[PDB]
């Protein structure tokens, strides 16, 4: 079915079995260390500080990784949550924003992290800008965060993680030590007016 | 008489295949070409006003949803973007069978198969699908359902 | 059956003839040579109305199936017209309700609903002439089509209710079953003339154009 050739085939009165690599795709568990991941962030970070210019650039350079694979884990991350595969149903879609940023909140660091953001706050002053604040990021701990350029791995991974969802969103990252946690980083994210104005409609 | 279309985001297909019965050992012949993109483009405009509403709880399967003057369409839409596509019937009569269950156990079982070349980190997005092994395990997938 | 048919022609002519001769453009109304109307600034098809009454109530004691979905399309019409360009809170189609209950499609009481209603009347009674099998608008008596006047029926009933549908969004909103009740060309439609194939899909088009609905 290639982009020059058309839609054309034979017909439906043989079975062709012939196939290779097929298998199952389940939550499997193997959970290795931190510290390989995290030399493995380490040395990637090395890479993105070795070949690009300035700050914003960098930032771009971190986050398009997080846009490639946000969406891979979108797909199949609502096909274990919301659902081989002697399937019951698929659940419900994205409603609106509230669940989808509860999605984020319910299910996605529970599935990289083991645990859960604290807070999900709808923003006090407007309503286009959100923000979740991690309290104590796992992949970046070690890094001393005065520059807050190196937890663009995890803006990156949501924002691929609503561009699927129909939300054009400026995601930024900022770290403020509101309480004894120290090193919470807040991610205000924000969105695009137009599915703001589609939530707009009738809301 | 039944043609497959995966139809993209920026309406790009990125797996789209015909294939008939050898009951009727053609398909749609001079019928072949109206059939194509343009039902399937106008299909793409009902289901973008279909989707992003809750009410015309399977918000994924929809079902036959409209019908031009030969014959009739059905359709699904994923949450990774893409909004698989369906189009049966022969020629002569006014296929009426929307099998609706059976059918919806191609659509979340074609699914994987999307998911699995989904995840080859190689596999960009906007780009089609030439598997020889994905292709031809669809027909005999579509052997389960015909 | 003589009589039923006398009293169609009669009526049918008598009907478009004091429709299109009441309140043509009457913002002037020059009130010489009133032989044939009234014609003053006054005159916007008050006789034209009890006329399309009495014609619509004699359509319905004839029992046409063809023809009779005019008295329909004449009622409908001065319920448009006559209440509301030029009504001036007057509609009185007290007769064209009780016809509403006779015939078809009653209990409405809004602008745009009870012409949708007896828009869905004459469709039904165009839908009951089943077979005429004759000429009555002897422009063609051979070669002519049921479906010629059919697509003519259905465009005025598209352009008189699908731009209700504003495109401000939620001012005057309604269901989308305008495409959903659109789809209604199952028929042939392979060249009568070819200038009402134009116009017939330069409207279809304009119509989704107008919703956005682009493909």
């Amino acid at each position: 079915v290639g982009p020059k050739q058309a839609i054309t085939s034979e017909a439906s009165t043989t079975y062709y079995i012939s196939r290779i690599y097929s298998e199952s795709l389940l939550f499997k568990r193997q959970e290795a260390s931190l510290s390989a991941m995290a030399f493995l962030f380490q040395e990637m970070i090395s890479q993105l500080h070795r070949t690009c210019k300035t700050a914003g650039d960098f930032e771009t350079k971190l986050s398009d990784y997080g846009h490639n694979i946000g969406i891979r884990l979108l797909e199949l991350l609502n096909f274990r949550a919301s659902s081989s595969n002697y399937i019951t149903k698929m659940r419900r879609r994205d409603l609106k924003i509230l669940d989808i940023l509860q999605f984020i909140h319910g299910t996605l660091w529970s599935y990289l992290f083991n645990h859960v953001s604290d807070d999900l706050v709808k923003s006090s002053e407007r309503d286009n800008e959100y923000m979740i604040v991690d309290n104590f990021p796992t992949l970046t701990q070690f890094i001393p965060g005065e520059n807050v350029s190196c937890e663009y791995f995890v803006c990156g991974i949501i924002k691929g993680f609503l561009f699927n969802a129909g939300f054009p969103c400026g995601v930024t990252a900022h770290r403020m030590p509101q309480g004894g946690h120290s090193q919470r980083t807040v991610y205000l994210i924000q969105f695009d007016r137009q599915v703001l104005d589609r939530e707009g409609l009738r809301f | 008489p039944q043609y497959f279309a995966i139809i993209g985001k920026k309406d790009n297909p990125v797996y789209e295949i015909e294939f008939t019965n050898a009951e009727n050992p053609q398909g749609f012949p001079q019928d072949l070409k109206e059939l194509n993109p343009f039902i399937l483009h106008a299909s793409l405009d009902i289901v973008e006003d279909l989707q992003w509403q809750i009410n015309p709880t399977d918000n994924c399967y929809l079902g036959k949803v409209d019908h031009f003057y030969g014959l009739a369409i059905t359709a699904y839409i994923s949450y990774s973007g893409m909004k698989f596509v369906m189009i049966h019937g022969n020629s002569a009569n006014s296929s009426v069978v929307i099998d609706d269950n059976n059918m919806r156990s191609f659509y979340q079982e074609v699914h994987e198969l999307y998911v699995k070349t989904l995840m080859n980190p190689f596999y960009k997005i906007t780009d089609p699908i030439r598997s020889p092994a994905f292709d031809s395990r669809v027909r005999t997938l579509a052997r389960k359902h015909l | 059956r003589s009589q039923q048919k006398s009293l169609g022609r009669q009526m049918k002519i008598l009907g478009n003839f004091q429709l299109l001769a009441g309140r043509y453009v009457d913002a002037l109304n020059s009130f010489v040579d009133a032989i044939t109307t009234l014609y003053k600034v006054r005159d916007y098809l008050w006789l034209g109305s009890a006329l399309d009454g009495i014609s619509i109530c004699f359509l319905l004691l004839s029992y046409r199936n063809s023809i009779s979905i005019a008295a329909m399309q004449s009622p409908r019409n001065s319920i448009m017209s006559l209440s509301a360009p030029a009504l001036n809170i007057d509609v009185e189609n007290i007769n064209l309700p009780l016809l509403i209950k006779c015939i078809s499609d009653k209990v409405l009481y809004y602008y745009d609903l009870s012409l949708m209603h007896n828009s869905e009347y004459a469709p039904q009674v165009v839908y009951c002439e089943f077979l005429l099998k004759t000429l009555t608008f002897m422009t063609s008596c051979y070669k002519s089509s049921e479906f010629s006047k059919d697509v003519l029926d259905n465009i005025v009933k598209n352009q008189h209710r699908a731009l209700s549908d504003i495109p401000n969004s939620p001012m005057f909103p309604r269901f989308e079953v305008y495409f959903y009740s659109n789809k209604l060309f199952e028929l042939q439609l392979k060249e009568m003339q070819v200038e009402a194939q134009i116009k017939i899909y330069s409207t279809m088009a304009e119509v989704y154009r107008l919703l956005g609905y682009k493909r």
